[PDB]
């Protein structure tokens, strides 16, 4: 398929990883009793194997000669053979918690930098304001873009500048 | 200059608060070099929260 | 020797001078500042360069600076 | 006419090994403790 | 106030002989003789290490560089409240008296001292380095 | 208990606290939704 | 006082033993020296400048000379493959008879040691058959290095002393560099190749005794000069050419083939000859731009003066940038460092892959020492470069010169600047560290399938564009109805094709996740180094923490435990922290060059494949597994071979662990032990009658960090060279 | 002889159960090295209860000393000629805990 990965679903070192790791838990299986504790978290153990290799089969994963899942980072390469699932959605996803927990962290600063101990709500948070501003964090990217269109996200040329500039 | 507790900003280039803001306590009326004294709510890497200006290093701002 | 100089943001609050550990530092008379004081370095050759009244100094920036320069057995302190 | 003799690592090798390096550490040092009129 | 003399027949505290003391410095360079005088018998600690007994009245010891004699100086000013001062011996027998050179102590003002190395300015007013290439030194913006 | 609430507030112990429940969080999310590699 | 150092009275009145370090260490730094002028010092630059060309060719004269006295080319040009390059002879009275016999490899009467500098080939490839000719070459240049450190001595000469007007012209410097040093010289080696190189490679002797009379082509000058220049690249040299001989042979000087010859594996000699006649036109035309006494040319001053873009987005542009070049040294200095070590690196990437000499890349330990070695030249001399250039903003830069121009506005973004390297920085460090940490922590728990291994599909793209039907994407050279393909076919693609769809050569390797995983290091690496350097290039002129940075120079130790104490504050200080992520940097490239290399030469390019990807496969599969042959060169069962490496490989993880010291404690210890050492030994009885003329104290602040920054990079160079050395000769 | 000791297992999540190995007895579990078992045995513990009942001796003394710590600070804090009185504080050390300590461990 891509950069000539085959699907691991038609990949057979998968279904070589696969066979090779039931046969080291039945292998460490095969020791015990049937009822007994150790094999009941032994079989719990093939059951989350197989239903792992069966999930990255059915998601569509490109397998090497390895036998082992590729990532395509590239968006309109995946958006072309359904692979936006794997880089695309989970930096998009990525965006959306980090800028919340940003912009969170900047309107807690400017809600603290009002006070006469700014410094003292830094070191002892105020809890119900810190709440509030993470319940009110969810449209921190309509409110980043409005911040910005309105100049008042970026300070000016007030900031602390060295001798030579 | 500007009377007492009025805000400044600080104009020279190699103060710790150069393009910062901070309040007057007095402005010395003899022939004094640097007669403003201006506090500063943080401290430099000394821990000096308050330091001499000039009348041209400071700007009633 | 080390260059010591002192520049005129001087407030003659003496720090400098019961900070050198040497007797290089001294105050003058002035009449630049309220307190009329003003330090002074007369005796640079003594001067090891420890920098401590560059640490006891209170103005922003510095009124007293330490130039550390060419070296001999005074600065370097050395007993031997 | 190029080849230098058989002999001649022998005498070389400790000649640059032991003999220029006394004489060059030797020479150096007292030029480094020279006093200066 | 005038300079004083050293006496060199001066008694030197109690003290029973450190590995810390003099070396060939104070035979081929110099060395340095503190002296003070005592209002009463005290035991102080000697900057090279140990203890010792000052004697009641004039004492004397000798030191090798200048910052021991300040740190005996400081010791007996701030916590014996007594007034010292040490000299530069040379093995000439050249005799150098400071500290207190003018007799009052520096951290004073003293009306006569002239006013060294005082640059008429701000430290940011100074030249760049590119000003002072090729003289016939390495040299600093701040020394012009 | 104003103090102790203020001690709570304070910045390690609601480190902690915040650092417990996203670990929590996440070790939930992890049994109940057993190895995700992609969506 | 005393004489050393004549330069430095300052320096000659320190009664202790500072004074030889720093005599030592302030020899070539002209600028501070002791009634130092301008003219003077230009002088002074232009004759050590002689003495670096007088060493550098009594260096190649040497290696000439004991090649031809002490090894084996004569035996070696019968087969190159099978028979090992002898560098120079042992004698070393220390030996033990097995030692001697270990050494005694063959065919050689005593020990001799096996070079892997590249020389027999390069000197092969150049047209070299017998020992006389190398006998020639190193007394010719021996000659030429005598000539060299004579005319230094001779511009020192009153007479012959240049004034300052001719050191600073650089309309006249440029026309001659471009057009002679470079068009000129290129030319002539255009003319060895075809007069001598080319036949030698045809089985044909073209020695001093007759280049006068064979012909370099049957044809001689009629095509030159009927314009008919098709007819010398008209029959090629077979693709069953055995090189050196006259079996499939052809008469073509002036090929354009692309690809490999087939026997050597490298590049074609009239290639070659066609690349630098090329290149020598384009020099020698490039050579006549710049004014100088003819009225025509161009103005270097009015250009600068000219490139100044409109609404002030440059500010003012150029403005004022010459008399900046031409009156700076350091920014000389720091440019041509710049450019040397980018090309550096561009050498090294360009010969493991395009290899141009006959037998090399079948002689890997050859391969990995040449790469390896102008990997690292490269890396000190880019940090040299950030270095020189931190010196130029202390030393030579005017502000008032340079009110408003691109490089005050650099300083005036210096901020934004170190921001966004810090971020790109922290970026692909917690990115690839973290990738790499995830992926240990699945082949640890037995899971390698949910392990994060992102395609590199962008490099791979670019390889398909440039020919590789590896990767399917298939457009640009790799489309076969492609403009750029059909329009290359019919004259250098075809071997291009061949040779980069072969996989068994070092042109264009095929690349995974383990690949992508060490680029993205390298880029953590070269961004983080550039951080370091730029920052201390930046605040050199000073920060808020010290304003007057200026002030005290470029290499000051401190400025005192007084506000908050300030460390490693100086310029000087940031390059010292810099050459420890030079040394990391260069050592992950290398690495990587090195594994990826051994598993192509292996034949199991599955390994690095699969173990590349996680770092305790790193750890096992390189570093312990190529190491097991090293260590076992002396042992309690006897020694062999491996033994002088793996005496070298203990010295430098010895040399690198005493650097440890100097880095990690610090002065005043060292000065109160001293101080005790001069009470014992002034009062020692019968050792007192010796006493010191040099007051002995500790090292310095700055002297301790340049001492144990040596010891570390001495040490991390020889482990390194040990192991690289050791592994690829001992496997192969 | 050829049972290994194990007093730790890590729960099954995000693949860690691996380190759960065979240490013999029916049992999987990281192998302990701080030599327990082998105190336990020379102590003459046979069951787990003893362990149980042990564990709970140990909370239960953990809570008497931080009352110690809280009582002597806050409540009933010695003075300092209570402290000085290191004669004493040798002879009560020397007999009662190193002493009786060991006299007890023997009986
Ligand atoms: C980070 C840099 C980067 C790089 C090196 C690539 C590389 C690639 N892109 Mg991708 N792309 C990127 C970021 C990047 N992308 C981003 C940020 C977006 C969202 C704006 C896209 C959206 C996108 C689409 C919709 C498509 C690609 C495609 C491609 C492939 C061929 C195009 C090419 O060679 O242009 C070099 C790349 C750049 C100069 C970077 C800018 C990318 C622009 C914004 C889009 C380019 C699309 C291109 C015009 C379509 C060509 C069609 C192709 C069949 C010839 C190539 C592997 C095409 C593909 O699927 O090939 C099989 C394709 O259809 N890209
Ligand atoms: C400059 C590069 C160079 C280097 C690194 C070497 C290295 C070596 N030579 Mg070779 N040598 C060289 C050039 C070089 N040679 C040249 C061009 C000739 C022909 C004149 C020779 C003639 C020669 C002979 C006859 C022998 C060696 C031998 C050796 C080996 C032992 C060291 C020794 O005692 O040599 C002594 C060095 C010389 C005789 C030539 C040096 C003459 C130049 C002008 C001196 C340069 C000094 C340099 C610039 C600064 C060094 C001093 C400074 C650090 C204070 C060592 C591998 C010995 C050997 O083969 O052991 C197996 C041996 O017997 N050399
Ligand atoms: C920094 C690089 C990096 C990246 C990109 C990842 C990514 C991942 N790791 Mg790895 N890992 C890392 C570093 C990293 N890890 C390090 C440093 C360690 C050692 C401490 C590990 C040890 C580790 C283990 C043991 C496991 C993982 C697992 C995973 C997968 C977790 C998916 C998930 O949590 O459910 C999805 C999570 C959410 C949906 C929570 C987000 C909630 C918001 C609201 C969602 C919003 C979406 C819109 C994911 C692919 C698991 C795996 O199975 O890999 C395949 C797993 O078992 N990691
Ligand atoms: C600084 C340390 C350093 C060292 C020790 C080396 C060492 C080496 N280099 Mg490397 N190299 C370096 C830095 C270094 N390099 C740098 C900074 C660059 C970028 C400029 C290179 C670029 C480079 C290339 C491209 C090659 C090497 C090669 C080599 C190896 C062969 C020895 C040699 O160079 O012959 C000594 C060379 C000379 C004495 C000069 C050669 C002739 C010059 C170029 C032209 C002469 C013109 C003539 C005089 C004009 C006459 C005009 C006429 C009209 C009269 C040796 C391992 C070669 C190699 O790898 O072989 C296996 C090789 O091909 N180096
Ligand atoms: C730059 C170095 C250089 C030097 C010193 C030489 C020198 C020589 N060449 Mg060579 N040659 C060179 C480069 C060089 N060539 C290049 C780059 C090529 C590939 C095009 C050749 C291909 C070549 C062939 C095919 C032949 C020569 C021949 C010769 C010889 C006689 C040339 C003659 O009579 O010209 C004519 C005299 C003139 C004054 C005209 C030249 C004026 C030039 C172009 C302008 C000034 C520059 C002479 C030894 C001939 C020979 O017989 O060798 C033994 C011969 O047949 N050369
Ligand atoms: C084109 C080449 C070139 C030239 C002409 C110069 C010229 C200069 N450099 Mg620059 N520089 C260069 C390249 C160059 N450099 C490179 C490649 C680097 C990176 C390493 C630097 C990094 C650099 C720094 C950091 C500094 C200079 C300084 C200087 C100036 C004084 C040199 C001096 O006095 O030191 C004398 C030289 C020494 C004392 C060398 C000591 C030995 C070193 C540490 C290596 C020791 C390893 C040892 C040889 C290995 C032995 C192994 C054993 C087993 C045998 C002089 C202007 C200095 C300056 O301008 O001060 C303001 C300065 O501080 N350079
Ligand atoms: C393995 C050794 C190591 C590592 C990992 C680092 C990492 C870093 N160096 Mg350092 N450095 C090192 C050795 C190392 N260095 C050495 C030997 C020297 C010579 C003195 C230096 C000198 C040096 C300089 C001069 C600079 C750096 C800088 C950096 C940072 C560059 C940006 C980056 O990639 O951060 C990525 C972040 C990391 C790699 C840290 C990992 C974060 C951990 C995993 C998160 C926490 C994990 C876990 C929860 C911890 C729990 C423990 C608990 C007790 C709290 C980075 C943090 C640069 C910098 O600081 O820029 C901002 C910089 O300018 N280094
Ligand atoms: C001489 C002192 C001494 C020694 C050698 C022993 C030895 C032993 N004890 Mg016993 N024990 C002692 C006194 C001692 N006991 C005292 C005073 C107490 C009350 C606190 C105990 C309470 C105790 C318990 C509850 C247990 C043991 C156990 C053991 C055995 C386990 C290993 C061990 O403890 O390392 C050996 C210890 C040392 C080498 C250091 C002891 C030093 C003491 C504390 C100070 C003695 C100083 C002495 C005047 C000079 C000695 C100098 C130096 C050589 C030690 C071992 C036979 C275990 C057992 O019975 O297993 C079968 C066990 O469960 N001991
Ligand atoms: C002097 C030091 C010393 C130390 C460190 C120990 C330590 C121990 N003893 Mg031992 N014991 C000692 C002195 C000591 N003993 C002496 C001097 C005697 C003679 C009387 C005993 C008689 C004795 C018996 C009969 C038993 C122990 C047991 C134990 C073990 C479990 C006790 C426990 O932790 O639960 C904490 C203790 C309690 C929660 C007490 C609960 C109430 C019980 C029923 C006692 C009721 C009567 C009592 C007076 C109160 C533990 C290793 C038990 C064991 O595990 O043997 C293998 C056990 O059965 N000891
Ligand atoms: C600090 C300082 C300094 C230094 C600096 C430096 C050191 C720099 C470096 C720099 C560098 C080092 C840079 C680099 C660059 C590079 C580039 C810029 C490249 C480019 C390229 C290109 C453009 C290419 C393209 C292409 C491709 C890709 C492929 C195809 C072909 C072609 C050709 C098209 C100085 C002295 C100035 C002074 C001031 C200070
Ligand atoms: S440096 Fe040491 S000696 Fe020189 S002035 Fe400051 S304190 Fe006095």
């Amino acid at each position: 398929d891509i950069a000539g990965l085959t699907p691991c679903s038609e990949s057979k070192a998968y279904a070589k990883l696969e066979k090779k790791e039931l046969k080291t838990l039945e292998k460490r299986l095969k020791q015990y009793e049937a009822d007994s504790a150790p094999a009941v978290a032994l079989k719990a153990t093939m059951e989350r194997t197989k239903a792992r290799f069966a999930n990255y089969a059915k998601a569509g994963l490109l397998c090497g000669n390895d036998g082992l899942p590729h990532l395509i980072a590239d968006p309109g390469l995946a958006l072309k053979y359904g692979h936006a699932g794997e880089v695309f959605i989970p930096t998009f996803g990525f965006l959306y918690v980090a800028g919340y927990i940003g912009y969170v962290g900047r309107q807690y600063l400017i809600a603290v930098k009002g006070e006469a101990k700014p410094t003292d709500k830094e070191i002892i948070i105020d809890v119900p304001l810190a709440t509030k501003l993470a319940w009110q964090g969810a449209g921190w990217p309509l409110a980043a873009v409005q911040e910005l269109q309105r100049g008042t996200l970026l300070e000016k040329e007030e900031n602390i500048t060295v001798s030579p500039r | 200059g500007p009377k007492r507790g009025s805000l400044v900003k600080i104009l020279r280039p190699e103060s710790y608060w150069f393009n910062q803001v901070g309040k007057v306590v007095s402005v010395d009326q003899s022939g004094v070099r640097y007669p403003v004294v201006v506090r500063f709510e943080n401290q430099n890497y000394a821990g000096v929260t308050t330091n001499n200006y000039a009348l041209d290093e400071v700007v009633a701002a | 020797a080390h260059i010591v100089k002192i520049y005129d943001t001087c407030i003659g609050c003496t720090q400098c001078v019961r900070a050198c550990p040497l007797d290089v530092l001294e105050m003058v008379p002035w009449d630049g500042c309220k307190a009329s004081q003003m330090a002074s370095a007369p005796r640079t050759e003594d001067c090891v360069g420890c920098k401590r009244c560059e640490t006891a100094c209170p103005t922003d920036f510095l009124s007293v600076r330490v130039y550390l320069g060419s070296e001999s057995t005074r600065s370097m302190g050395l007993s031997y | 006419p190029f080849v230098p003799p058989s002999w001649a690592p022998s005498v070389f090798v400790p000649l640059t090994g032991l003999v220029l390096p006394a004489i060059a550490m030797a020479t150096l040092f007292v030029y480094i403790e020279k006093e200066a009129p | 106030w005038t300079v004083p003399t050293l006496n060199p027949d001066t008694p030197s505290p109690i003290f029973g002989g450190s590995t810390g003391g003099l070396l060939r410095k104070a035979q081929t360079e110099e060395f340095y003789v503190i002296t003070w005088e005592a209002k009463k018998e005290q035991i102080f600690e000697m900057p090279t290490g140990g203890a010792a007994i000052m004697r009641q009245g004039p004492n004397l010891l000798k030191f090798g560089k200048k910052e021991q004699c300040l740190a005996l100086t400081t010791q007996l000013r701030n916590k014996f409240k007594l007034t010292p001062c040490f000299y530069r011996v040379f093995p000439d027998g050249k005799v150098q008296y400071l500290h207190p050179a003018d007799g009052v102590y520096p951290e004073k003002v003293n009306a006569g001292r002239v006013g060294a190395n005082q640059n008429m300015r701000r430290i940011g007013q100074n030249v760049n380095p590119i000003k002072v290439k090729f003289s016939g030194r390495m040299m600093s913006p701040a020394e012009i | 208990m104003k103090d102790f609430t203020t001690y709570l507030s304070t910045a390690p112990v609601i480190a902690t606290i915040w650092f417990t429940f996203t670990a929590g969080l996440l070790i939930e999310i992890n049994r109940y939704f057993p190895d995700p590699l992609v969506f | 006082h005393k004489l050393f150092p004549k330069f430095s009275q300052g320096l000659a009145q320190d009664p202790t033993t500072r004074r030889i370090w720093y005599g030592l260490a302030m020899a070539h730094d002209f600028e501070s020296h002791d009634g130092m002028t301008e003219e003077n010092l230009y002088q002074k630059i232009f004759a050590s400048h002689f003495g670096q060309l007088s060493i550098i060719f009594l260096w190649t004269s040497g290696n000439l000379f004991h090649v031809a006295w002490q090894g084996n080319f004569e035996q070696w040009v019968t087969d190159p493959v099978h028979i090992r390059p002898i560098a120079h002879a042992i004698w070393d009275p220390h030996f033990g008879q097995p030692a001697v016999e270990a050494f005694t490899r063959g065919g050689a009467s005593g020990p001799v040691n096996i070079s892997t500098s590249g020389v027999y080939q390069w000197w092969y490839t150049i047209g070299m058959r017998t020992n006389q000719d190398l006998y020639v070459g190193s007394v010719f240049l021996a000659l030429v290095s005598a000539i060299f450190l004579f005319a230094g001595w001779l511009h020192l000469q009153p007479n012959f002393q240049p004034s300052l007007s001719w050191f600073k012209d650089a309309e006249s410097r440029l026309n001659h560099h471009l057009s002679g040093l470079f068009g000129v010289s290129s030319l002539a080696w255009t003319g060895h190749l075809v007069h001598v190189a080319i036949p030698e490679s045809r089985g044909q002797h073209v020695g001093w005794d007759n280049f006068l009379s064979v012909l370099p082509h049957p044809q001689g000058l009629t095509p030159f000069f009927t314009g008919n220049w098709a007819a010398y690249a008209q029959s090629p040299d077979t693709a069953s050419h055995v090189f050196g001989t006259a079996q499939g042979s052809g008469q073509a000087i002036l090929t354009f083939l692309g690809g490999f010859h087939p026997q050597t594996q490298s590049l074609w000699l009239t290639d070659m000859a066609h690349h630098h006649l090329a290149i020598a036109v384009i020099f020698i035309v490039a050579g006549h731009m710049y004014r100088t006494n003819f009225g025509i040319g161009h103005r270097m001053q009015a250009i600068l003066e000219a490139h100044t873009p409109p609404s002030g987005s440059l500010g003012a542009g150029h403005k004022g940038l010459f008399d900046t070049v031409n009156n700076s040294l350091h920014f000389q200095l720091g440019l041509a460092l710049a450019s040397v070590g980018t090309i550096t690196s561009l050498v090294a990437q360009h010969m493991y892959s395009l290899p141009p000499y006959a037998f090399q890349a079948i002689d890997f330990t050859t391969q990995a020492a040449l790469y390896t070695h102008h990997q690292y030249i490269a890396g000190f001399i880019m940090c040299g470069a950030f270095a020189h250039g931190a010196i130029f903003f202390i030393r030579d830069y005017d502000p008032e010169q340079n009110k408003g121009n691109v490089l005050a506005r650099m300083l005036d973004h210096k901020e934004a600047l170190i921001s966004h390297l810090s971020w790109v920085s922290l970026f692909l460090g917690f990115h690839t560290l973290g990738l790499y940490v995830h992926n240990d922590v699945m082949q640890a728990f037995g899971t390698p399938e949910k392990q994060i291994l992102i395609e590199p599909v962008f490099a791979q793209w670019i390889q398909a564009a440039h020919g590789k039907a590896l990767y399917g994407f298939d457009f640009l050279l790799s489309s076969k109805t492609s403009a750029a393909f059909a329009n290359g076919q019919s004259l250098w693609l075809p071997g291009w094709l061949d040779a980069i769809n072969n996989n068994q050569n070092s042109l264009f390797l095929t690349i995974g996740p383990g690949d992508f995983l060490v680029h993205h290091a390298i880029a953590l690496g070269l961004h983080t180094t550039t951080l370091i350097l730029v920052k201390g290039a930046l605040d050199a002129r000073g920060s808020k923490l010290m304003p007057d940075k200026k002030d005290f120079g470029y290499s000051f130790p401190c400025d005192g435990p007084g506000r908050g104490g300030t460390c490693d504050i100086s310029a000087y200080d940031a390059f010292y922290l810099a050459v420890f992520w030079m040394l990391n940097t260069i050592g992950w490239v290398t690495f990587y060059w090195h594994w990826k290399h051994l598993t192509l030469w292996q034949g199991n390019v599955a390994q690095f494949d699969e173990s590349s990807t996680y770092l305790m496969g790193w750890l096992r599969d390189y570093l312990w597994l190529n190491s097991s042959q090293l260590i076992n060169g002396y042992n309690p069962f006897g020694m062999n071979s491996l033994s002088v490496w793996a005496w070298t490989f203990l010295f430098g993880h010895l040399i690198y662990a005493t650097g440890f010291m100097f880095l990690i404690s610090w002065r005043g210890y060292w000065q109160e032990l001293i101080e005790t050492l001069v009470w014992a030994h002034e009062k020692t009885p019968l050792a007192n009658l010796v006493y010191w003329k040099d007051k002995p104290v500790a090292l310095s602040i700055v002297q301790a960090r340049l001492v144990g920054l040596a010891h570390f990079s001495v040490g991390y160079i020889f482990t390194y060279a040990a192991f690289l050395i050791a592994s690829t000769s001992g496997r192969f | 002889t050829h049972i290994k000791p194990s007093a730790q297992v890590v729960w099954p999540i995000v693949g860690q159960e691996i380190l759960n190995g065979d240490v013999g007895g029916g049992f999987q579990g990281i192998q302990i090295t701080s030599g327990f078992f082998q105190l336990w045995r020379a102590s003459g513990i046979t069951s787990e209860l003893q362990l149980y009942t042990t564990a709970i001796g140990g909370l239960v003394m953990a809570a008497a000393m931080f009352f110690a710590g809280w009582f002597h600070y806050h409540k009933a804090a010695p003075k300092l000629e209570w402290f000085q009185n290191v004669e004493s504080m040798l002879n009560h050390h020397l007999g009662g805990l190193l002493g009786l300590g060991s006299l007890a461990w023997a009986g």
